[PDB]
RNA sequence: GCUGCGGGAUGAACCGAACGCCGGGUUAAGGCGCCCGAUGCCGACGCUCAUCAGACCCCAGAAAAGGUGUUGGUUGAUAUAGACAGCAGGACGGUGGCCAUGGAAGUCGGAAUCCGCUAAGGAGUGUGUAACAACUCACCUGCCGAAUCAACUAGCCCUGA
RNA sequence: UAGCGACGUCGCUUUUUGAUCCUUCGAUGUCGGCUCUUCCUAUCAUUGUGAAGCAGAAUUCGCCAAGCGUUGGAUUGUUC
């Protein structure tokens, strides 16, 4: 809230996504319309082991990896990106069975 | 601080067909046509597109008051052409005590008449405004609807039953009666 | 409606004032109520004028904002504004009101016979046609 | 009585605000008496229930 | 000060009498807005007698010129810092104008303090004149005037009450 | 007083200016819509609308206080890591935690109060079922597009009258 | 803060009384009542309204408002 503070307001959300920032191939957009009840839980408790699922305000992310990039690549997760509630597992696993096990794995499951 | 040009941005859908004089618009639809008259406002009217019907109204200079008024003519803009495509329409369910309330809509939906309104014995004819029917609504207990195409016209008839209805001399935190508008809402549902 | 409004490089007539009957180019606008105005070529130097000072025309340039008198001077050239402006209706208009201020008594005798030869021959054609006209419509 | 429609009469005619010094019925999330008899006064009461 | 007609810029330099208790006094200059030289070394003395050890018989003025317009043609953009002086209390205040010259943009200054503070020639003291580049003009109608490609026309001009005859049959067309 | 004259309509004392009788010219204090001589200036800049406007030393009626009426100004706080209100999503869990067993499963009352998940949830602001429950607020995220919020001050006008 | 409101504080009124002596001492007939006309509003009632600790009634407090009313008597010369 004064920028860092080095405490856990602002820039240690931006210290997690630009420090989880060397650690994968393959942000996946995962993205729920409610999670108030056990949902939260059904998110994280089932895809444990990788249990990832971080990301703030899209407002924030707007420049963020822009000007904190240094990845070159990865930018082209562009303006279909903002729109929608996205929460951001994002992996390093194998293919498609990680959105396989989502494809409902939390709201009727 | 004298500002300049400022412009409201009105779109025209496909159906409505807009045409102006001057500061008097003309807007013709489905649901009949209808008109005003702006001429003590002093505003640039202009429309730009040919079968898209972009309207854009503009004042220069002015005053604070002035940037203020040049949002109402872009407001009216949009009432019109929301009441020529579909036309406006008020709900009214008549809330009653111990005493029930007869409406009767007297001669070709213009005139209403209210009876026995907490037991007084005096007929209360109001008699609405051109261009606007009143009916009595099915399904509902005492639900009354007024239908029309200008919104000034509808809600002045509606302001004129419900000050008709205005209890005299009591509380009106007790004796809670009268007719009173429930639901503001358009003639073509789903739109 | 505002067919014309002013612009960086649109010429503009000086009507009251010390510069009266002058073409000037208008350079920027300072603030609201006055602006810099510019001649090259009608011979009048480089000034602030108020609005109310200043008549509009029609005839635009393309200058860059807030040039030197050297580009003025070529759009002005370029654009030939001159000789463009001697040919239309309204500095006829003026030619002919100086040439009016500027008669003598001589001219004036000669316009008020011309005025009375050119008047018979308007009321006989007129008379003439109207007679025809109704000659026209007696059928 | 049909609390759904007391709550449109009430909505209609109890709940707003009260001037002190103009006594002129205003709205439930006005700040300033409209009138010029007090002349535009941030001082206002609740209107009061039963 | 009445600031009478157009205002004008002054360079004045001044320094204390040389006493024996003190040689060559350190001449200090200022920068007088006066509609001319004589309000202007009044003015002068006004200031420095606030500053420092100074009174009109203690020293002198020995230089006194009029400070010629630097880039005339130019449209520049103007901060005054003002010390007016109101009923309750003084004030400190930053105005900025859009005009031609140092001494248009100080009249300009006068003339608007005059039209909405009611604050006289008395009580208004010149602190600063800063000519201020663009894009760092903090009030919004300097702001708006900050573009090229601006476009406005003329709406409603009327004029010249009784330039005409008193009596006519033409019922005038503005615009 | 002992003193006229030009202005302040009107006056002893005010502001100019003091007196023989006259012709020309110039001004002072004041004033220049018409009474009434002069702005019949293509005057310069802004402010204010009054349902009791305002309009010139002496002077012939007004204050304390208030105004999201407008116009400036000061000091802070937010906004590109997207505020501000508007539309949309939620508003948990260890945990029916704890005082109680009159309810209380955050909702009359009492002590307190940590942590996890996160985008954030206040061991929960309240709506309402006597109570269980939907529901909102605090807090959070999307669409949005550039200024916004909070105090304070003084000019005109309004209330006070 | 519905209605009041101390401690303080800013005004208005000339229907109380007081202060002053500016006008008249070669005279302005001095109290009260009877009658009679008009005006003000700082509203007691009536018309139209809003707020109440306004359920109804009866009240209280405000606003536009002076159009129209505001009496009969015992006492005292009385105003009161
Ligand atoms: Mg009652
Ligand atoms: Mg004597
Ligand atoms: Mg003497
Ligand atoms: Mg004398
Ligand atoms: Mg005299
Ligand atoms: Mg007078
Ligand atoms: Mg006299
Ligand atoms: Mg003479
Ligand atoms: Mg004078
Ligand atoms: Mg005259
Ligand atoms: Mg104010
Ligand atoms: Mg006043
Ligand atoms: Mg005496
Ligand atoms: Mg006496
Ligand atoms: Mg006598
Ligand atoms: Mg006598
Ligand atoms: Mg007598
Ligand atoms: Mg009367």
């Amino acid at each position: 809230m004064p920028r860092e503070d080095r405490a856990t307001w602002k820039s240690n959300y931006f210290l997690k996504i630009i420090q989880l920032l060397d650690d994968y191939p393959k942000c996946f957009i995962v993205g729920a319309d409610n999670v108030g009840s056990k949902q939260m839980q059904q998110i994280r408790m089932s895809l444990r082991g990788k249990a990832v699922v971080l990301m703030g305000k899209n407002t924030m992310m707007r420049k963020a990896i822009r000007g904190h990039l240094e990845n070159n690549p990865a930018l082209e997760k562009l303006l279909p990106h903002i729109r929608g509630n996205v929460g951001f597992v994002f992996t390093k696993e194998d293919l498609t069975e990680i959105r396989d096990m989502l494809l409902a794995n939390k709201v009727p499951a | 601080m004298k500002t300049i040009l400022s412009n409201q941005t009105v779109d025209i859908p496909e159906n409505v067909d807009i045409t102006l004089k001057g500061r008097t618009v003309i807007v013709k639809g489905p649901r009949g046509t209808l008109r005003r008259d702006f001429n003590h406002i002093n505003v640039e009217l202009s429309l730009l597109g040919k079968k898209k019907k972009r309207l854009r109204v503009d004042k220069w200079w002015g005053n604070r008051k002035e940037l203020a008024t040049v949002r109402t003519i872009c407001s009216h803009v949009q009432n019109m052409i929301k009441g020529v495509t579909l036309g406006f329409r008020y709900k009214m369910r008549s809330v009653y005590a111990h005493f029930p309330i007869n409406v009767v809509i007297q001669e070709n939906g213009s005139l209403v008449e209210i009876r026995n309104f907490l037991g007084e014995k005096y007929i209360r004819r109001v008699r609405m405004r051109p261009g606007v029917a009143c009916s009595v609504s099915q399904a509902q207990k005492d639900e009354l609807i007024l239908e029309g195409n200008d919104i000034e016209l509808v809600s002045n008839s509606a302001a004129l039953i419900q000050q008709a209805t205005t209890v005299k001399n009591k509380d009106i935190r007790k004796f809670l009666d009268g007719i009173y508008v429930s639901e503001k809402g358009t003639v073509q549902q789903a739109d | 409606v505002f067919r014309r409004f002013v612009e960086v490089g649109r010429v503009a007539y000086v009507s009251f004032g010390p510069h009266a009957g002058k073409l000037v180019a208008i350079v920027d606008v300072i603030d609201q109520n006055r602006a810099l105005v510019d001649g090259p070529c009608t011979q009048v130097r480089r000034q602030a004028m108020p609005f109310k000072c200043m008549q509009l025309t029609d005839f635009i340039l393309k200058f860059p904002h807030s040039a030197h008198q050297k580009y003025v001077r070529q759009a002005w050239q370029k654009a030939d504004i001159n000789t463009k402006w001697a040919a239309t209706r309204w500095a006829k208009k003026i030619e002919a009101r100086e040439r009016k201020a500027k008669m003598t008594d001589f001219d004036r005798f000669k316009v008020m016979k011309a005025k009375k030869m050119r008047n018979r021959i308007i009321k006989n054609e007129v008379k003439k046609l109207q007679k025809a006209a109704l000659l026209k419509a007696s059928p | 009585i049909e609390p759904s429609l007391r709550q449109l009469a009430q909505k209609y005619n109890c709940d707003k605000m009260i001037c002190r010094k103009c006594y002129a019925r205003l709205h439930p999330r006005a700040v300033n008496c409209r009138k010029k008899k007090c002349g535009h006064t941030n001082n206002l009461r609740p209107k009061k229930k039963v | 000060m009445k600031a009478s007609g157009t205002l004008r810029e002054y360079k004045v330099v001044g320094r204390c009498l040389p006493t024996p208790k003190c040689h060559t006094p350190p001449l200090y200059r200022m920068r007088i807005f006066a509609p001319n030289h004589v309000v202007a070394k009044s003015r002068f003395w006004y200031f420095v007698s606030q500053l420092k050890k100074m009174k009109k018989s203690s020293g002198e003025i020995v230089y006194c010129g009029q400070v010629f317009e630097k880039s005339p043609l130019r449209v520049k953009n103007f901060g005054i810092w003002l010390r007016y002086d109101s009923r309750s209390g003084t004030h400190n205040m930053y105005r900025e104008y859009r005009d031609l010259t140092t001494a248009g943009a100080v009249t300009q200054c006068y003339r608007d303090m005059g039209a909405r503070h009611r604050a006289r020639a008395h009580s208004i003291q010149i602190m600063k004149v800063e000519e201020i580049a663009a894009s760092k003009c903090r009030r919004p109608a300097v702001k708006q005037f900050h573009d090229s490609k601006i476009k406005f026309p003329l709406p409603h001009r009327v004029l010249r009450r009784q330039h005409k005859p008193r009596f006519t049959t033409k019922r005038p067309n503005t615009f």
